[PDB]
């Protein structure tokens, strides 16, 4: 059993890590950066400049 | 919307480009237009 509480302690790590790791993918492709916003900016910049 | 505080300073400033940009443009805009109605009468008054 000492070596069974090893693997489902490692097992509930990797499990909520492998999940948050999901919930961070999906979040942040559902909220904005503040590179590429500024990126696009530049590029807004250079269309009214021209 | 207005707002690591250097790249936010940097956003303001961009953002304070931007608006500068849009109302020299639309400035622009109406200015040209002036000038195209003189001109127009400048060539109706020597056709």
């Amino acid at each position: 059993t000492s070596e069974l509480e090893a693997r489902i302690k490692q097992f509930f790590i990797t499990l909520r890590s492998r999940l948050l790791r999901f919930l961070e993918s999906e979040q942040l492709s559902h909220s904005l950066s503040l590179e590429t916003l500024i990126d696009a900016l530049y590029k807004i910049n250079d269309l009214l400049q021209q | 919307p207005q707002m690591d505080l250097k790249v936010l300073s940097e956003y303001s400033n961009l953002r304070k480009d931007l608006i500068l940009k849009c109302q020299a443009l639309q400035i622009g805009e109406s200015k040209l237009s002036d000038i195209l109605s003189q001109t127009n009468s400048i060539n109706s008054l020597t056709t």
